[PDB]
């Protein structure tokens, strides 16, 4: 079986150092070059670099150079990539990338692929989530229905979980998933559909819990 | 006869020079074809795998000779060139040029610079015929009508039916009296018939 | 140049044929013949499919074919299988390795879906805060192919936009989310903001207002 085992991911702050590397099996990795291909998680494709048999011939991308350093090893079919400098741009799934001998492909196209690691350049730390009422606009549409929310806000990490008058609102419930923004936090959304004509009598609360931050915040959801 | 045939990769660039009476780099240097080469010579393209990383140094030529090549010379020698008159020792000094620079097969380039998967078909004749030949095509029979015939050898027209006649695992022919061919077993059901 | 243009999604019949534009430049396209053709299942690798813009490598069926003229490459895959709905990469070597944008191949296997939008403006307890996070939300839409497009008055504002990518609701439609993040001093001091989402060529548009 050809095979290429990456290692060395983690999580990293930025600043540091980190060294990633690949094993491979099933074919003769001193003949056909491997190499780095990163991608962001839900985005685009993005290579790094190229290490040759003699240690000589290397070439690196814009984003690369200076920092990243690669190299291999023939006699023990592995590799290293040596990266310092880490900034959180670098936060990529990292893919050690060559060619199986089967194919025709050359190594400069992309056929035999890695699982790969996940490398993580963050200074983020345990964070409490910011609770902050979505104020609905039912005073002037009153008669139809009305969307009510509340604003959850710079938290670390995955997961929180909301729920409304303590569970007893069930119908129109609809939490989202979080985005990831530049700091490193979170941020998600829930916004429960109400009729209009039950906002003078009824108080909405949403229950944010964040049990590794132990973070619960009852925030009320009033007109304005 | 002689088909001594060579299994290698050649580069896009000289690849004209397997030719009969032909000059150049690797007819002057690596590899010599006398007058009057005939037969056939065929090359194709072996790109995309005969490219190790970043640089195909498995494989080399002999850049530099004293003096010109014999034909069917294979120059599997490890005497380097001699320039000046100081002898080369081994070190590199200004003299040696090192005639083993190797293919530089980095198909990043155009059509010209491409390995390519060459074989040069050798033919000479020497005393011993029936070698290597042609699979000629192997057609069918008829029986109970009169036909021309071409058998491996020997030749003749009439018709082919069956027979009570018996052979042994050696008989190619048969004939009653007098060379009167009349009996072929057939090269391919082996199975007896007569010529009437 | 630096990342070559493609489409962000394509949307096609189960069946039927697509097309689907790699758009380069004379250094990355039309110096070399060598751009290639990468469909990528979400949480797995990359995979090879087409080379050399004409042929195919082995295990690769023929459902895959491109075209190539002049700077523009074009993978047509026809008789689309429910298999292919994947993200696709298009990436060309002349000298440097330089991928596509990204496209995420949609198989339709349900009716379109229009997106709801319900667009928020920031609370006042964050606007106490120093704070100001636009909530635009988008739900209940197939296929799964929303671009957000903010707003101020009538310009586009395209800083502080932060946008999760559109993942499975629970009636087999997706569900998404998009956010502004500003000053409470910009917020304040135009008129109007608004929230429009793109989805199949279709545009829904939220407008809310700071008074």
């Amino acid at each position: 079986q050809v095979q290429l085992v990456e290692s060395g991911g983690g999580v990293v702050q930025p600043g540091r150092s980190l060294r990633l590397s690949c094993a491979a099996s099933g074919f003769t990795f001193s003949n056909y070059a491997i190499h780095w291909v990163r991608q962001a998680p839900g985005k685009g494709l993005e290579w790094v670099a190229v290490v040759s048999y003699d240690g000589s011939n290397k070439y690196y991308a814009e984003s690369v150079k200076g920092r990243f350093t690669i190299s291999r090893d023939n006699s023990k079919n592995t590799l290293s990539l040596q990266m310092i400098s880490l900034r959180p741009e670098d936060t990529a799934v990292y893919y050690c990338a060559s060619v199986a001998d089967t194919a025709m492909v050359p190594e400069w196209y992309f056929d035999l692929w890695g699982r790969g690691t996940l490398v993580t350049v963050s200074s983020a730390s345990t964070k409490g989530p910011s609770v902050f009422p979505l104020a609905p606009s039912s005073k002037s549409t009153s008669g139809g229905t009305a969307a009510l929310g509340c604003l959850v806000k710079d938290y670390f990490p995955e997961p929180v979980t909301v729920s409304w008058n303590s569970g007893a609102l069930t119908s129109g419930v609809h939490t989202f998933p979080a985005v990831l923004q530049s700091s490193g936090l979170y941020s998600l959304s829930s916004v429960v559909t109400v009729p209009s004509s039950s906002l003078g009598t009824q108080t909405y609360i949403c229950n944010v819990n964040h049990k590794p931050s132990n973070t619960k915040v009852d925030k009320r959801v009033e007109p304005k | 006869t002689n088909v001594y045939a060579d299994s290698f990769v050649i580069r896009g660039d000289e690849v004209r020079q397997i030719a009969p009476g032909q000059t150049g780099k690797i007819a002057d240097y690596n590899y010599k074809l006398p007058d009057d080469f005939t037969g056939c010579v065929i090359a194709w393209n072996s790109n995309n795998l005969d490219s190790k990383v970043g640089g195909n140094y498995n494989y080399l030529y002999r850049l530099f000779r004293k003096s010109n090549l014999k034909p069917f010379e294979r120059d599997i020698s490890t005497e380097i060139y001699q320039a000046g008159s100081t002898p080369c020792n081994g070190v590199e000094g200004f003299n040696c040029y090192f005639p083993l620079q190797s293919y530089g097969f980095q198909p990043t380039n155009g059509v010209g610079y491409q390995p390519y998967r060459v074989v040069v078909l050798s033919f000479e004749l020497l005393h011993a015929p029936a070698t290597v030949c042609g699979p000629k095509k192997s057609t069918n029979l008829v029986k109970n009508k009169c036909v021309n015939f071409n058998f491996n050898g020997l030749t003749g027209t009439g018709v082919l039916t069956e027979s009570n006649k018996k052979f042994l695992p050696f008989q190619q022919f048969g004939r009653d009296i007098a060379d009167t061919t009349d009996a072929v077993r057939d090269p391919q059901t082996l199975e007896i018939l007569d010529i009437t | 140049q630096s990342v070559l243009t493609q489409p962000r999604s394509v949307s096609g019949s189960p069946g039927q044929s697509v097309t689907i534009s790699c758009t380069g430049t004379s250094s990355d396209v039309g110096a070399y013949n060598y751009v290639s053709w990468y469909q990528q299942h979400p949480g797995k690798a990359p995979k090879l499919m087409i080379y050399d813009v004409s042929a195919r490598p082995s295990g690769v069926p023929d459902r895959f074919s491109g075209s190539k003229s002049g700077n523009t490459a074009s993978l047509t895959i026809s008789g689309l299988q429910a298999e292919d709905e994947a993200d696709y990469y298009c990436c060309s070597y002349a000298g440097s390795w330089v991928f596509g944008g990204g496209t995420k191949l949609t198989v339709l296997s349900q009716p379109k879906a229009a997106p709801s939008v319900t667009l928020f403006p920031p609370s006042s307890e964050e606007l106490q805060a120093n704070k100001a996070t636009l909530v635009c939300l988008i739900s209940d839409f197939y296929p799964g192919a929303v671009t957000v497009a903010w707003k101020a008055d009538s310009s586009p504002v395209k800083a502080g936009v932060e946008t999760t990518t559109p993942s499975k609701q629970s009636n087999n439609k997706y569900a998404a989310s998009s956010y502004l993040s500003l000053t409470p001093e910009q917020w304040k001091s135009h008129r109007s903001y608004s929230c429009q989402v793109t989805h199949e060529g279709s545009t829904v548009e939220k407008t809310v207002a700071p008074t």
